[PDB]
């Protein structure tokens, strides 16, 4: 219970922020002014939400995004090779081989 | 392969069909093998149809990128496939286009 | 005609991604005269590429026509290559084409990115009249996308993949070598000059590695050890071309009717002057074979031999 508690106050962390980012600023009990504004602007994201960048840097967080993935398929891939039992495997494949 | 005496298109549809990548490897890509032009584009598609992950693979690593054989027409052939593991696209077309569909119906990309 | 060429300035410079087998691999890449001083071309490769000088120059001489390599070889070359480029921070200087010792080059680093971390800053000094495009390349600095596909009706060839950087150097002329040879030995005499960090006065190291080759491959040899400061060499046995010649002369040191190979123009025309020139100077000629003697090892060879 703690730890799935944890886990969903975590996640809940985003409706939070997302839900007083889009409040208006004044309190409930002065927010009547706020009505009136959006009234007055019935008839008439930079951030918070998203991060608008250039081409150049859409270029450079690609470029790093790749680099990321293949030194993860690398580093699997390593981690794979060196564990015991495929060494076991490997090697009592290469000793039936040598002894056939 | 030798015994048939055909070309090389011939030889990677049969390797295709028995689902033997390592015949293909060792013995149809080889030097100078001289395909002819949009022979290499067809077995890429035929792989990509019967779900031939190793023969894409392949065929990758042998020339063909994917940016000059994608295109409209063949993701719609590739969609509109009837060989493969068993799917629920045509119901959630049904679903989503509410009935009124005929058989022998053309998935269109709009209703994907 | 005598050599009448536009002097017109470069139209083809930026970087290429290599469309084709399974890999992302850039590669900056520029056009420059045959003519260009060597000062320029280091100080791009040093500044603009932002290239730290190397600490050891490997030169990789072969034939032109591609050939094959049995196994056994291969696997004990290639990876010996790599680990002598990749141990040492250094250079190494191809034909950059896809054919030949340079095939070779290109899949011994193919088989190194698939299963070790960094980079081999390996250069390709390729003309730039035997480019199968010399389309899709005449665009400034901007990437363009590059088709690996061979097309054997085409008589060109196409730039090897898996090479970091090229020089395209032109002439003019269009679909015949011998645009870079010159620019390329060059570029290698003006770096060995140039200065290592050390403070002793030593210069950057150069050795030489040659697989198969050919009647030129002699000359070039031979070039190499006739400079003023000797280059030493590293040649093969199991290639059967020109460097096996070299390894049979190195035996018995100081047998001329065995000069027919049906290789040249028959016995009136024959190159064992130039061969006894360069078996003259042997302490630098080095040698490698498998199990039949020491240095097992590529890289053990190359290291030993500077």
């Amino acid at each position: 219970v703690k730890s799935i508690s944890n886990q969903v106050w975590k996640f809940q962390r985003y409706q939070l922020i997302m839900t007083f980012h889009e409040r208006p600023v004044l309190p409930p009990p002065l927010i009547i002014f706020s009505h009136m504004t959006m009234i007055f602007q019935h008839v008439c994201r930079d951030y918070g939400l998203k991060l608008f960048i250039t081409d150049d840097e859409l270029k450079k967080v690609h470029d790093f995004e790749e680099q990321c993935i293949e030194e993860y398929f690398r580093e699997k891939d390593d981690r794979f090779n060196s564990s015991n039992d495929e060494r076991i495997r490997v090697t009592s494949e290469r000793v039936e081989n040598m002894s056939m | 392969l030798k015994g048939a005496n055909a070309s090389a298109p011939d030889q990677l549809s049969l390797a295709l069909a028995w689902n033997r990548v390592d015949i293909a490897r060792s013995q149809i890509f080889i030097y100078g093998q001289q395909w002819p032009v949009g022979s290499l584009e067809q077995a890429m598609l035929d792989a990509l149809v019967l779900d031939r992950v190793d023969f894409v693979k392949l065929l990758i690593e042998n020339g063909v990128s994917m940016h000059r054989f994608l295109t409209i027409s063949r993701l719609e052939e590739l969609y509109n496939t009837r060989h493969g593991p068993s799917n629920t696209l045509y119901h959630l077309v049904r679903d989503v286009k509410k009935g009124n569909l005929p058989p022998d119906y053309r998935i269109s990309l709009i209703d994907i | 005609i005598s050599k009448h060429t536009q002097l017109s300035p470069t139209d083809a410079f930026g970087t290429i991604e290599f469309q084709g087998g399974g890999h992302s691999n850039k590669a900056m890449y520029v056009r420059v005269s045959f003519d260009t001083k060597p000062d320029l071309l280091l100080h791009l490769m040093t500044k603009e590429w932002q290239l730290e000088l190397p600490k050891l120059l490997i030169s990789v001489h072969g034939g032109l026509q591609n050939f094959e390599l049995q196994p056994k070889l291969k696997q004990v070359f290639g990876k010996g290559l790599i680990k002598a480029a990749m141990t040492t921070g250094a250079w190494i200087f191809t034909g950059g084409v896809n054919t030949g010792v340079i095939r070779h080059v290109g899949d011994a680093l193919k088989d190194h990115a698939s299963k070790s971390r960094g980079k081999i800053c390996t250069i390709g000094i390729a003309p730039w009249g035997i480019v199968e495009n010399q389309e899709d390349l005449i665009g400034r600095d901007v990437v363009r996308p590059y088709q690996t596909m061979s097309n054997p009706m085409s008589k060109l060839t196409v730039l090897n993949s898996m090479h970091s950087h090229f020089i395209l150097a032109d002439n003019g002329t269009t679909g015949k070598y011998g645009a870079e040879v010159k620019l390329r030995r060059q570029l290698e005499k003006h770096i060995s000059l140039q200065k290592i960090n050390t403070r002793i006065g030593q210069g950057v190291p150069v050795v030489a590695l040659i697989v198969e080759g050919g009647p030129n491959v002699i000359s070039i040899v031979l070039e190499y050890l006739r400079d003023t400061p000797p280059v030493p060499v590293v040649v093969c046995d199991g290639s059967g071309r020109a460097s096996d010649i070299l390894a049979f002369g190195h035996k018995y040191s100081e047998v001329t009717i065995q000069k027919t190979f049906t290789y040249t123009r028959t016995q009136a025309q024959h190159l064992f002057i130039i061969l006894m020139e360069c078996m003259k100077k042997k302490e630098l000629i080095t040698v490698f074979r498998m199990g039949s003697e020491g240095h097992q090892d590529i890289d053990l060879a190359i290291l030993t031999a500077l």
